[PDB]
């Protein structure tokens, strides 16, 4: 039985400009097997409004799915994404960064 | 469109 | 330019819980028209590309009950691998298949495949010929030996050659207006301190369409694929993706580093200098 630990990406649809609404996205990817918990967090809570593509897979068959909600962001909140999956000891946070 | 069937293995 | 359709299934097993999970998706491309969860309320193949309205009633109907037949051989499938490799009944196991065909730039056939995996390994794979299988190990042989004797290889041959490549004309057609569309690139580059005598490069290709690309540091001309960052080509989700490759490089000597952007939606790859 195999295992490969989730690859994590934070970012937005569109360049990020305060004030004005966009999408902020946590593409997971290379993990295995399918099971996994990811949420988008705002100000270190998570958020409901979150949605998720089809499950789907690589050549390698590790498996990727794309998190993402709407949003706008501001200077003072702070974003970031919540990895939980069976490769990890501890749930993985990667906050958003807006030049990455 | 799909194979209209897949056979088992 | 050539395209292609593919399908993608994943079966996971919940032994005791529930039904196993099952997910598919269909694709033209990079383009996803068509999913069914067994975990959704429809229990329908479900539209996720615009054009795919322009199917009819049939369609709908007929799709739903070949993704349920797929469905239904996984579900099997998963309690005879589990047995083949003397597993307990207990533990959650996955099974995914993967399909499709290609065809060039006049859409006619090039190439087709159909491969089949246990636990995220390759289990069994159909050939480049169609005509013979690759099969991982010693369970795969017993499926490769059935197989042979029911013939499988003439019905995906026939498949692949045939109806895959009429139904992905047919819905290229259709979507002609997105679907034989070319989204270059939107780029440009960052220049951000580092150290006290270094400085990081970032090479940003945004909005493009197919997620196809390719993005390659040089300095001086010549390519610098040891002192950099690539990150994997990402969904923007709007149809677009995303990508980004950076350099670390020695201050005031950014003037020698170049990056080139390769994408078929450009007349010519890109060079940027900072």
């Amino acid at each position: 039985m195999i295992q490969r630990t989730p690859k994590i990406q934070v970012y937005s649809r569109h360049p990020a400009e305060n004030g004005k609404s966009n999408f902020l996205n946590c593409y997971v990817s290379g993990f295995h097997p399918s099971d996994i918990e990811v949420d988008l967090l705002k100000n270190g809570e998570r958020i409901e409004k979150v949605e998720h593509s089809d499950l789907s897979f690589s050549k390698d068959w590790s498996f990727y799915l794309l998190y993402y909600t709407e949003f706008t962001p501001t200077e003072k909140d702070e974003y970031a994404c919540r990895v939980n999956h069976v490769t990890l000891s501890q749930p993985k946070i990667v906050k958003w960064d807006r030049d990455m | 469109s799909l194979l209209m069937w897949i056979t088992q293995c | 330019g050539s395209h292609s359709m593919r399908y993608f299934f994943t079966s996971v097993s919940r032994p005791g819980r529930g039904e196993p999970r099952f997910i598919a998706v269909g694709y033209v491309d990079d383009t996803q028209f068509v999913r069914f969860d067994s975990d959704a309320a429809s229990q329908r193949m479900e539209p996720r590309a615009p054009w795919i309205e322009q199917e009819g009633p049939e369609y709908w109907d007929g799709e739903t009950r070949k993704v349920k037949a797929h469905s239904q051989t996984h579900r099997v499938d998963l309690g005879t691998l589990r047995g083949y490799y003397n597993q307990s009944e207990a533990g959650s196991h996955t099974v995914q298949r993967m399909y499709g065909c290609d065809v060039g730039s006049d859409w006619r056939f090039l190439r087709g495949y159909h491969q089949y995996a246990y636990d995220g390994k390759d289990y069994i794979a159909l050939k480049e010929d169609l005509r013979s299988w690759t099969a991982a190990d010693m369970a795969a042989q017993t499926t490769k030996h059935k197989w042979e004797a029911a013939h499988v290889a003439e019905q995906l041959r026939a498949y692949l050659e045939g109806t895959c490549v009429e139904w992905l004309r047919r819905y290229l057609e259709n979507g002609k207006e997105t679907l034989q569309r070319t989204d270059a690139p939107k780029t440009h580059m960052t220049h951000h301190a580092v150290s006290d005598h270094e400085a990081t490069l970032r090479c940003w290709a945004l909005s493009f369409y197919p997620a196809e690309i390719t993005l390659t540091w040089q300095r001086d001309g010549e390519d610098q694929t040891q002192d950099t960052e690539l990150v994997e080509t990402r969904p923007a989700g709007d149809g677009t993706f995303q990508k980004w490759a950076a350099v670390v490089v020695p201050s005031g000597q950014e003037q020698r580093y170049t990056c080139h952007v390769q994408h078929e939606g450009l007349p010519k790859p890109l060079t940027l200098r900072w």
